[PDB]
């Protein structure tokens, strides 16, 4: 006396209509197999014979799994998918090990004995038609349809888990003490009770599923530590990704180390370290799908410092909603950073890197704030909620930076920890003109045509330069020429420019660039001691901004 | 006891297809909160859990309004409106109030529970579909559909709009001076009394509408001022240096793209030359002219500027420092139709974001009495800090669109 599994109303994409696609000619052996087939499965209730209404069909196959015996059927509704609507594929992304929470027990119950047992909608089941060809095709092939969620069917995993999830909530709701995951075949249900007062919760599981006639095996096991699951291996009580085993090959070709630039990444949320910055820039573009490429001399000494990190098999354990969240991030250089979340020490639930973007300029605490932020994101995600940070850079360093950033920024709660090299900021603009220190102003202009220029300045002391250049730009010459001015004067200087490209460099306060130009300019910055850049509009004959820019044109 | 025996008709803008937005995770307690929050409205029916045969979804969190610490159900429902028929009433709309921003005073009320009482069109809610999420998707997310009209939606103030104009007679015959709007979720209450007799007259209109069929209770206080477009002001010194007349002349040419005659020769004359940056130098009699001129272009209004109903209004932030804002809304550049200072307040001088959408909704805020409608924000700030954490300080029922400026502005102080 089982009751029903309510249908879900399905319906075909709008304005178009059901598939009417040609049946394949099949062998006669193949045919003995399906007709063996289909006509088991329709006494179990899974298909049912049609007559010639029906104007709808869709391609059946027979595959014979090597070495193993029997046939299966397998229908390709690759033109019923395309004309049937979208469901709310709830199965995006599935749990991080890091996310799960340890259980005293944990057992698995084999629910794939009822992908068949859930009913199809009534209505649509006409669109699942096919057709068994008659030997020597000298009889009309026999109709099917389905009267369930058919293997491969756009929406079947879908409808499958909506309904699992339905007949299960009563029972989690009743059993506050223990814990169902759904996904697929498998139903994992793990407690912190007693191994016997859970084999017992257990039946109770098993047979609460009966109320809807759903048979779960009477199984005993079939598992043990290493549990391999989604690439990683899970144990009672720690994880960690699957053998990463570096390809000890001589000659690596595109795919060589693309397939080690995505499988180096899968690596690196769990040991600490990795890098992927000078061999994701050797294929970052090139032709072809693989080639043969020379590995850079820098992509060596850090793939070799995978070895020494992929050489000892390390760890990560299990979430405890009682103990503090902590990040922990480092820095490493040509913009990358690496980061272990734990709540005790060593114990890191996770770890991960951050790469910069890629832009023309930056620096550091930038680099910082924005590796903060997702760190904070993938936090939220993984346990609900930001983990508390400690970050290398001094509470003054921080108040200075946000203080005075033109943008609105923050991080959220975070300690600093002594362990180098520590962010920090390299110069600092004056905000006032500064007394008693030369005045430089500067210009530069060059040629569109011919990319000849002059860059230099004239200062209130008499001090006078120009340098004249080729192959530049305007852009260039205005930066060349606030290089020369710093090159040229003492600790302490007031700069004077009328171009609003270089000011513009200069407020994003950028610590490194892209530009030689740029870092020269950055390089002499560190070295003073106070400069103070003061912009004025061109062509307004603001004078010595007017004399360098005659001395600098024609 | 109310609720309409019928449903009005809505469908979506024709050729457009329903919402399908990603939901963003969401913490552990605002996850909580949405859960004891959903599973009541649930038993009062205003919705209902949905199948997968609804591919449908808004986002959805939690936040609070200003006094009550209880969690309130936020959702998102800029793309469902911007997809929405353009509700097109055969009422023509309500001619926006031009007399509620001369109102000294306005309180802004939140009647969005009186939505709640009215039944949605049967083949529109699965276009009001969104989902509570789960930490680590370890389980599925709950899923739901609205069955009464839906705070954030805005079809709600329109489908509602019948009702509330008799919800009001009652009061709109009394008062004829006083003014009232609508905006989504929102009751706007203008007048030119004092605070007094201004505030407790509020009450009156509580406890009428709370009389038919009616977190009823918040009001923000309001009274819009002077300068819709602040003045800009050149400094007033006896002795300028060098680096004082570079900086006029720098405001000055910029303040030209705004009022044509200004004029910079004769103050340009002092600079040429090379001299000190903290050199003083006098004013020529020329000079001072032209700074006399410039300083009186400068106090009258600018150019004939007017507001186009059919473009959208622009709004500008920037960050001055200290707690500071200073921000102009317009639709043309140079054409400001309104500039502000909104100075220290939550921030705590401790948290730029904090601060910078407490401005924006001030903004948007004072964007709805003035033209009945919010503008488009560029934000001073990298999208990645400000998707992280807007939500966590957003107090309105409605969201704005926002962009992201990331090349640091020459004109910052300028607008001081
Ligand atoms: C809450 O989200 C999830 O659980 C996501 C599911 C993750 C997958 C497994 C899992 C591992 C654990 C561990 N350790 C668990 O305990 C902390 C749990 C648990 O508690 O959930 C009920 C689940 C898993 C995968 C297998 C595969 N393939 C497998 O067969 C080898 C076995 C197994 O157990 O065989 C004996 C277990």
């Amino acid at each position: 006396p089982i009751s029903p599994i309510e249908t879900v109303p399905v319906k075909l994409k709008p304005g178009m209509d059901g598939p009417k696609v040609k049946q394949w000619p099949l062998t006669e052996e193949k045919i003995k197999a399906l007709v063996e087939i289909c006509t088991e499965m329709e006494k179990e209730g899974k298909i049912s014979k049609i007559g010639p209404e029906n104007p709808y069909n869709t391609p059946v196959f027979a595959i014979k799994k090597k070495d193993s015996t029997k046939w299966r059927k397998l229908v390709d509704f690759r033109e019923l998918n395309k004309r049937t609507q979208d469901f709310w594929e709830v199965q995006l992304g599935i749990p991080h090990p890091a996310g799960l929470k340890k259980k005293k027990s944990v057992t698995v119950l084999d629910v794939g004995d009822a992908y068949f047992s859930v009913p199809l909608d009534e209505d649509f089941r006409k669109y699942t038609a096919f057709t068994i060809p008659s030997i020597n095709n000298e009889t009309p092939g026999i109709r099917y349809q389905y009267n369930v969620l058919p293997q491969g069917w756009k929406g079947s995993p879908a409808i499958f888990q909506s309904s699992m999830t339905k007949i299960l909530e009563p029972f989690a709701a009743q059993n506050p003490d223990i814990v169902i995951y759904q996904y697929m075949d498998d139903l994992y249900v793990g407690s912190d009770l007693e191994i016997g007062q859970h084999r017992t919760k257990i039946e109770e599981l098993r047979q609460h599923l009966l109320r809807w006639g759903l048979t779960t095996p009477d199984k005993k096991h079939q598992k043990e530590p290493p549990f391999l699951w989604m690439g990683y291996e899970l144990h009672p009580d720690k994880w960690t990704v699957q053998p990463i085993v570096l390809p000890e090959k001589d000659s690596w070709t595109v795919n060589d180390i693309q397939k080690l630039v995505g499988k180096l990444n899968w690596a690196s949320q769990i040991y600490p370290g990795i890098k992927v910055r000078q061999l994701s820039k050797l294929l970052r573009g090139t032709k072809a799908l693989t080639e043969v490429i020379p590995l850079t001399e820098e992509a060596e000494l850090e793939l070799a410092e995978n070895r020494e990190i992929l050489k000892e098999p390390v760890h990560g354990v299990y979430y405890d909603p009682s103990k503090d969240l902590i990040a922990e991030i480092q820095k490493q250089g040509q913009g990358q950073w690496t980061y272990q979340i734990y709540q005790e020490p060593f114990k890191n639930l996770k770890t991960g890197k951050y790469a910069r973007m890629r832009g023309a300029h930056t620096n550091d605490v930038k680099q910082l704030t924005e590796a903060v932020q997702k760190i904070t994101t993938e936090s939220i995600v993984i346990w609900g909620k930001t983990p508390k940070f400690k970050l290398p850079i001094q509470k003054e360093t921080w108040e200075t930076w946000w203080t005075e950033y033109w943008q609105a920024t923050w991080i959220p709660e975070w300690e600093f920890v002594n362990t180098p090299p520590l962010v920090k900021l390299w110069y600092q603009l004056e905000k006032e003109p500064i007394v008693g220190a030369e005045t430089f102003y500067v210009d530069g202009a060059a040629n569109r045509e011919t990319k000849l220029g002059k860059a230099g300045y004239v200062t209130n002391k008499g001090r006078q330069k120009v340098v004249p250049l080729t192959n530049t730009t305007n852009q260039k010459t205005e930066l060349q020429a606030i290089y020369l001015a710093l090159q040229d004067s003492g600790l302490e200087v007031n700069i004077v420019t009328d171009s609003q490209y270089a000011l513009g460099i200069i407020q994003a306060q950028p610590d490194k660039s892209e530009s030689e130009l740029v870092n020269q300019i950055i390089e002499q910055l560190i070295k003073k001691e106070k400069v103070y850049l003061a912009w004025v509009p061109a062509h307004k004959g603001i004078g010595g901004n007017e004399q360098v820019d005659k001395l600098v044109s024609a | 006891p109310i609720s309409p025996i019928e449903t009005v008709p809505v469908k979506l803008k024709p050729g457009m297809d329903g919402p399908k937005v990603k939901q963003w995770p969401l913490t552990e307690e605002k996850i909580k909160a949405l859960v004891e929050i959903c599973t009541e409205m649930e038993k009062e029916g205003k919705i209902s859990k949905i199948g997968p045969e609804n591919p449908y979804n808004t986002p959805v969190f939690a936040i609070k309004k200003k006094d009550s610490t209880k969690w309130r159900k936020l959702v998102d429902f800029r793309e469902l409106n911007k997809r929405t028929q353009d509700f097109w009433e055969v009422q023509l709309g309500i001619p926006h109030p031009a007399g509620l921003k001369k109102k000294k005073s306005v309180t802004v009320l939140d009647v969005g529970d009186a939505y709640f009482s009215v039944p949605l069109d049967e083949d529109f809610r699965k276009y009001t579909a969104f989902t509570i999420p789960s930490i680590n998707n370890e389980t599925p997310g709950i899923r739901y559909q609205y069955n009464v009209l839906p705070q954030g939606w805005k079809g709600s103030p329109a489908i509602f709009q019948s009702s509330m104009t008799k919800i009001l007679e009652p009061f709109k015959k009394q008062n004829p001076d006083i003014v009232i709007y609508q905006y989504m979720d929102d009751l706007y209450v203008g007048s030119d009394l004092e605070i007094g007799q201004h505030r407790t007259k509020i009450e009156e209109l509580r406890q009428h509408l709370l009389r038919w069929g009616l977190f009823l209770w918040m009001g923000y206080e309001l009274h819009p001022d002077k300068w819709t477009v602040q003045p800009i002001v050149l400094p007033e010194k006896d002795s300028w240096t060098v680096n004082d007349i570079q900086k006029l002349v720098g405001k000055l040419n910029w303040a030209s793209q705004i009022y044509p005659g200004i004029k910079v020769r004769q103050l340009s004359k002092l600079l040429r030359g090379t001299k000190a940056l903290t050199e003083v130098i006098p004013l020529t009699e020329e000079a001072e002219l032209e700074l006399a001129e410039n300083r009186e272009i400068l106090k009258e209004p600018v150019h004939g500027v007017y507001y186009d109903p059919s473009k959208d209004l622009i709004a500008e932030i920037q960050k001055q420092g200290q707690g500071q804002w200073t921000y102009q809304i317009y639709q043309e550049p140079f054409k400001n139709l309104k500039t502000g200072k909104y100075a220290r307040m939550r921030g705590a001088h401790t948290n730029d974001v904090k601060q910078l959408t407490e401005a924006v909704q001030k903004i948007t805020t004072e964007s709805i009495v003035i033209w009945g409608k919010t503008p488009k924000f560029k934000l001073p700030i990298q999208k990645e800090t400000w998707e992280t954490w807007w939500t966590e300080y957003w107090q309105a029922t409605w969201i704005p669109e926002w962009e992201f400026v990331n090349t640091p502005p020459l004109v910052k102080l300028w607008y001081q």
